[PDB]
DNA sequence: ATCATTTTACTAACTGATAGCGGAACTTTGGGAGTAAAAGAGTCTCCGCGAAAATGGC
DNA sequence: GCCATTTTCGGCCTCTGTGAAAAACTCCCAAAGTTCCGCTATCAGTTAGTAAAATGAT
């Protein structure tokens, strides 16, 4: 229907041609008849009949009549949903100011007339004159003249000047201005200028005029002369219960804006004193103004409710306004919502459904299904079917649901996998039953969660849930890879219980035939779980190439690993289910059966596995009991000796020896290392016993204590928990931060006094209240990052670039932090990765780095790679599949029309709850900094080198002696500037002292042509140049944080990119979480969006203005082809928030926040939204241009270009 | 029935296009008169039109090869009348 | 295949009622003008927020 | 180039009416509103009558 949302001023004329009349008096409905009134705010000749064909009158009160207008009222027999279409007017006695345009900065008008604004608003406010036409007077335009000024040069010169106040002056001046005069002038003026404030003053004042120039707009339009006046229906006055009515305050501000023009207009029929006529004027200007943006001008007016009434900006504008709260979100049928229960019977792709919520969700299936069998005539008769719920309903109801999809979506949804799709089974009951394995999935535990449920309709709707949203099919986690069904607590704790090994159990030394044999054993008494015996097993290994080689063996195990061997899917070795399981062991072997045998398999084997682990962890009877918590007996003499030097070292104290400080940080070193020694005791005891086994001496063997075998399980619980529980609550810390000297001495079997849970209290609290406000920091991080990665979209397969960036394992120290295999894994390669010291292409270019190619390059030892990243890509719009490579969701490479940016801003913003020189290897020695490599090529340790024992090449043997989180990211992501940022190397040079002026210090620099480059330092600055060295650019003058923008204009997109990944992955390293880089590169992409052209060229830019990087490298090719000279270009990096509000359409702009300056610019430049990303599709209601939408959005393009042919 | 959409991605390729081609082969069942070229088993349209695919008996090429006949056959049978 | 009769299709008339429209008169409501000692500067309370960025002023 | 005052932002679900004060009569006139009566259009109910078609008997 349409293809793009054009904004602009509104002339007077086009709101006459919205309006269908003319709003003439205050009023709103008859006190009596309830009735609206004529010439009113409700009008019916206006805005349309209150009923449907029906007029004032009653005369016409049938559909005949349709479009006959009643003589007696003038209503038009029509719907009443005319009243939220049809719109209004108000001729107001004297024009007055748009608020907007006005107020909001930078002004508009004061821009364009080059006047401040405290002078426009004193005109506006009818204090002192100004000048509109000249004449032939020495007088200038725009010039400012107090009242007694006015009188003399009225006096003065008569007739020949016009001199006014109020918005009249203000509209006569943008009337009479030549907007190309200016815009010459001001461009002759740019180009014989020098000051660069005055630049930036007049460049931003052409770009104004060029602006209104280009949009067709006139600068008069801002003065109002015509007020539109809303629909009654969108602003309604309607009757409550008991009388009482309920109204919209634009009703209140309108009413006072009629009153007082009709005020107006009559003390203008009065000939009225001036003073009287100026405070009218201003009395209509505030009305005016506090209709369209109350508060911003002054005292925001209040009705009856002391509260501040709210008017069409606060309407469109706000969480609470129409983007945020009813276009990008809304509330929707066929939904419902209910407590959360667990089925361990579910398969993985089903959920329980009660049957009386399904019911009302699927009902008008039910009518249909109803009448089509006949059961029921019309569909009256079903509905009383369905009301008296007899047993064909639920037959009924039976064959509707059962391939229907439903969608189940816990708040918050943090990430994609909080919406997914099952097949629903009715249940008795009224809650719904979830799988266990999808809890993690959902971050659901059964304590009072709720959950909504959503029935897609059409059946587009139902397969895209089947295909897409199915549960079945989001089994890896979209922001790492790694599986998101991983069992937990019963289930991993079953599978560590059967698979554990006991010593002298009965049973012990069996032969048995195989899985089966084992189970007849288990079932008859005859031997234990937990028996050591030699099983034969039939092992089946799928290989890479495809090959599967059975072998049938005998192996040493336990009767509990034959058994769940049972259920292990052919194709996996036995080593994965002969040793104790725990929550590793088992995601290791999921991860095993997804890689290796595929998706059905691996549910299939999720569901069996989680079915044995609750079984057997039934069959276990493991129970906490207060004998399980075992003191250590070592403890108490711990304490008692900790106890005792302390009262030697208060004793060295009250000598003098030493100072409080000194005697507070030992207190508190010794009081850590004796918690240290006694959770290590407790670790120690718990851990371990002793049996007898068949020989009859003592054996060492580990213990089956119930808490033990939680922890080590992995299942619930830790080694700090079982600290507090068994030994140590430890040292804990003040309100502020400090912490106190004397700790807890007792744990919680014991059980704390009064101080000590004081002093717990302390910190608990402070953490739920750290918790509830990391939150709300969280929930920002992830908007922000949504709204400015919304757009990329994979466009294309291949863009054809040779660019790329370079990859080696990350080194902080003598030990590797993450290997080269783990950032390779699923990137495609850029240049072949030749074998060291060889001229052999071990792996070819445009290959995806799977496990194979992976074990391939760590075999061969390859250090240094490069793969094709976002951030680099050649795409014009989006980024094509190769520059991203894998999708980490789904394991092959990423298909057309993934919205890839969303993905990635929830993978970086869903773990933001959970935040807050000796050689040691044998290799040789490089530098460049120091490096060791191992004899294999691997470089295995990196360290710095500050301004030794071997040169360059030469070989060290080991042992050898050469010699906060969350704000991080935000600040990261925003490109915020260090207070002390490092002073970096502009240009290449030699550095030179100079002039130590008063203040603060210069210094210059002489490059290679001999030019002398200026540089200003301050005072405090510890300097690392030193004069007569000839230092790089981008070496590092005065150390510091780094700023970001710094690195960016002399170190370029790579090193920035890199520093900013660098960061935000080793915060979130810090608290183990594992997030792909891709992700950070996609939203360090959308960053550097904008470039600030250097070289004008003969392209329609000009220099020192900030334009989109797509359309000037667009701009760049087709000069090439013309044969012209190209723009030259230098990138900035913009902050998420920033680029947020710079891009090119301005439907999204607003959506996200500060919608009045983004409206404003929208309107005085006349911009025009084309609807390319997804935030605008979604407002308007379209197909996203993401997945099943892509190529129908596609289609549409091509059919524009050739229909433009 | 069927459960865990393995075998339709494969023969398609992209999970997109193949949601595209099983909701336009499940219209045709469901709207139109057209018939299933797989055993129903009591299936839904969508579960049958993924079978199909699955089995390779319907894609893209397939859909718009018949649609584009429909339209020619129609033609000459309006010349006809 | 043909005749005679009942039912069908079509006019007229009367009964009785009911709703709608128009005119006369009365009560109810609604808008407007007037009030002559003199009276001749407002509120109106609050203000328990912090951090970062974008505009004037020098 | 640097203060100094504005400007705008601050997670997702579910229930969940509010506010409450505050100061005129008096007279005159025209228009809307209520009620009543008369005229007229329209219809449901019933009967009678006449001419013709359907139909059964022979
Ligand atoms: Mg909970
Ligand atoms: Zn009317
Ligand atoms: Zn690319």
């Amino acid at each position: 229907e349409f293809d793009a949302i054009k904004i602009g001023l509104a002339s007077p004329d086009m709101i006459r041609s919205w309006s269908f009349g003319e709003v003439k008096k205050p009023e709103t409905i008859n006190y009596r008849t309830f009735k609206p009134e004529r010439d009113g705010l409700f009008c019916a000749r206006i805005f349309g009949p209150v009923k449907d064909y029906e007029c004032l009158c009653g005369k016409y009160k049938r559909l005949k009549h349709r479009g006959v207008i009643c003589e007696k009222c003038g209503v038009e027999v029509t719907q009443t949903k005319v009243r939220r279409d049809r719109m209004g007017h108000i001729e107001l006695a004297s024009p007055v100011a748009h608020i907007w345009f006005l107020k909001s900065l930078p002004s508009r008008i004061g821009l364009l007339m080059d006047m401040p604004l405290r002078d426009i608003e004193r005109v506006l406010y009818f204090e002192m004159y100004v000048v509109t036409e000249p004449g032939m007077t020495d007088l200038e335009r725009g010039q400012m003249l107090t009242e007694e000024e006015y009188l003399d040069r009225l006096e003065e010169w008569g007739d020949e000047f016009t001199a006014k106040m109020g918005a009249e002056a203000i509209k006569d001046l943008l009337a009479s201005m030549d907007l190309p005069a200016e815009a010459e002038q001001m461009r002759e003026e740019l180009d014989t200028t020098n000051s660069e404030t005055k630049r930036k003053k007049l460049t931003k004042r052409l770009k104004l005029v060029e602006a209104f120039v280009a949009s067709g707009n006139k600068p008069e339009w801002m003065i109002l002369t015509v007020l539109p006046v809303l629909p009654p229906d969108l602003r309604p006055l309607v009757p409550l219960d008991g009388g009482r009515f309920a109204t919209s305050d634009l009703n209140d501000l309108y009413r006072r804006v009629i009153n007082r023009n009709n005020r107006l207009k009559r003390l203008l029929e009065l000939a009225a004193p001036d003073i009287i006529v100026r405070n009218e004027k201003r009395m209509l200007q505030e009305s005016v103004d506090a209709l369209l943006d109350n508060g911003r001008r002054g005292r925001a007016i209040t009705g009856s409710n002391k509260r501040p009434l709210k008017s069409l900006a606060d309407m469109i504008k706000g969480k609470q306004g129409r983007f945020r709260q009813n276009l990008l979100g809304k509330r929707v049928d066929y939904s419902g919502r209910s407590v959360i229960t667990v089925g361990p019977y579910l398969r993985l792709h089903q959920c329980g459904l009660p049957k009386k919520m399904a019911l009302e969700l699927f009902k008008p299936f039910i009518y249909s299904k109803l009448e089509t069998r006949g059961l029921a005539t019309t569909i009256k008769a079903a509905k009383k079917m369905v009301e008296r719920e007899e047993a064909v309903v639920w037959d009924i109801l039976d064959e509707v649901i059962r391939e229907h999809p439903v969608l189940l979506n816990r708040a918050p949804t943090l990430h994609r996998l909080g919406i997914q799709a099952f097949e629903p089974v009715l249940i008795e009951g009224k809650a719904i039953q979830l799988h266990p394995l999808v809890c993690a999935a959902y971050n659901a535990d059964f304590d009072g969660d709720q959950m909504a449920v959503h029935v897609p309709l059409t059946l587009e709707a139902q397969l895209e849930a089947r295909t897409l949203m199915m549960s079945t099919n989001n089994i890896l986690s979209p922001a790492s890879g790694d599986p998101i069904i991983v069992p937990s607590q019963d289930v991993v704790l079953g599978l560590y219980y059967m698979t554990r090994e006991k010593i002298n159990a009965k049973g012990e030394g069996m032969y048995l035939t195989g899985p089966a044999e084992a189970e007849k054993a288990y079932r008859t008494k005859t031997a234990e779980l937990h028996a050591r015996v030699k099983v034969r097993i039939t092992e089946t290994i799928k290989h890479e190439n495809g090959k599967l080689t059975t072998e049938t063996k005998m192996i040493d195990t336990t009767v509990g690993r034959a058994m769940l061997w049972q259920i292990v899917p052919k194709g996996l070795p036995y080593s994965l289910v002969n040793q104790k399981l725990g929550k590793k062991q088992i995601s290791n072997l999921l991860n095993e059966a997804y890689r290796k045998l595929g998706l059905k398999d691996t549910v299939i084997f999720a569901d069996q596995i989680m079915y044995t682990g609750f079984a057997y962890a039934a069959l276990s009877g493991v129970s906490v009991g207060i004998d399980d918590m075992v003191v250590p007996a070592a403890k108490y003499t711990e304490i008692a000796e900790a106890e005792e030097e302390v009262r030697e070292i208060q004793e060295q104290f009250q000598s003098g020896l030493v100072t409080a400080g000194e005697r507070y940080n030992k207190v508190i070193d010794i009081w850590a290392s004796t918690n240290d020694r006694v959770a290590k005791a407790m670790m120690e005891n718990l851990s371990s016993e002793q049996v007898i086994n068949r020989q009859g001496e003592q054996e060492k063997q580990e213990s089956f204590n119930s808490i033990y075998m939680m922890a080590d399980s992995g299942a619930r619980g830790s080694a700090a928990q079982i600290r507090q529980l068994a030994g140590m609550r430890g040292l804990m810390a003040r309100p502020d931060g400090s912490i106190i000297e004397t700790p807890i001495t007792a744990n919680f079997k014991e059980g704390l006094n009064v101080l000590q849970y004081f002093i717990s209290t302390h910190g608990a609290r402070k953490g739920l209240a750290d918790t509830a406000l990391k939150t709300a920091n969280s929930g920002y991080l992830t908007r922000r990052l949504v709204d400015v990665a919304q757009d990329v979209v994979v466009t294309e397969h291949d863009c054809g670039t040779l660019e790329g960036v370079v990859m080696t394992p990350h080194i902080e120290g003598g030990d590797v932090k993450v290997a080269l295999t783990e950032l390779a894994l699923g990137r495609v390669v850029s240049e072949d990765i030749l074998k060291p010291g060889t001229d052999e292409v071990l792996i070819p270019r445009n290959t995806l780095l799977d496990e194979k190619w992976c074990k391939v390059i760590n075999d061969n030892s390859v250090d240094q790679i490069k793969v094709r990243s976002v951030v680099t890509c050649d795409s014009d719009f989006g980024c094509c599949a190769q520059c991203y490579g894998r999708d980490l969701a789904r394991g092959h490479l990423v298909n057309q029309g993934e919205a890839v940016g969303v993905i990635a801003a929830q993978s970086i913003g869903e773990p933001g709850t959970q935040l807050t020189i000796q050689a040691k290897n044998n290799g040789s020695v490089k530098l460049h900094e120091l490096t060791i490599i191992d004899e294999f090529g691997r470089t295995k340790e990196k360290h710095k080198l500050p301004y030794l024992s071997k040169a360059d090449g030469d070989a060290v043997a080991a042992g050898e002696t050469v010699a906060g989180g969350l704000p991080r990211v935000a600040d990261l992501f925003e490109a915020r500037k260090p207070k002390e940022p490092a002073i970096l190397a502009e240009h290449s040079g030699t550095v030179s002292f100079g002039k130590e002026t008063k203040g603060k210090r210069r210094l210059i620099i002489t490059r290679d042509s001999g030019d002398t480059y200026e540089e200003m330092i301050p005072k405090h600055r510890q300097l690392n140049v030193f004069e007569g060295e000839r230092i790089e650019r981008g070496d590092v003058i005065a150390d510091g944080p780094e700023s970001p923008h710094d690195i960016l204009r002399l170190r370029g997109i790579h090193a920035v990119t890199t520093y900013i990944a660098n960061e935000v992955q080793e915060v979130y390293r810090l608290q183990g979480v594992k997030i792909n880089d891709k992700h950070i590169e996609t939203i360090v992409r959308q960053m550097l969006r904008k470039c600030t052209i250097t070289f004008a060229g003969d392209s329609e830019f000009l220099p020192g203005e900030t334009v989109e990087y797509s359309q000037v490298k667009i701009a760049n090719r087709k000069l090439v082809e013309e044969g012209k000279e190209p723009a030259r270009f230098e990138r900035e990096l913009l902050g998420i928030t920033k680029a947020s509000l710079a891009t090119e359409s301005f439907i999204s702009a607003a959506s996200f926040q500060e919608t009045t300056r983004v409206l404003t610019e929208a309107a005085v430049s006349g911009k025009r939204d084309d609807l390319r990303g997804l935030k605008e599709n979604v407002i308007v209601g379209r197909l996203i241009p993401a997945g099943t939408g892509f190529a129908y959005h596609q289609d549409r393009q091509a059919k524009r270009a050739q229909e433009q042919q | 029935a069927r459960v865990t959409v393995q075998d339709a991605v494969e023969k398609i390729g992209n999970r997109f296009d193949l949601v595209l081609v099983a909701a336009r082969r499940a219209r045709q069942m469901q709207s139109g008169g057209k018939d299933a070229l797989v055993p129903e088993e009591n299936d839904k349209p969508t579960v049958i039109a993924l079978r199909e695919i699955e089995e390779g008996l319907i894609t893209k090429d397939v859909l718009d090869a018949r649609e584009r006949q429909e339209q020619q056959e129609q033609e000459a049978a309006e010349l006809a009348a």
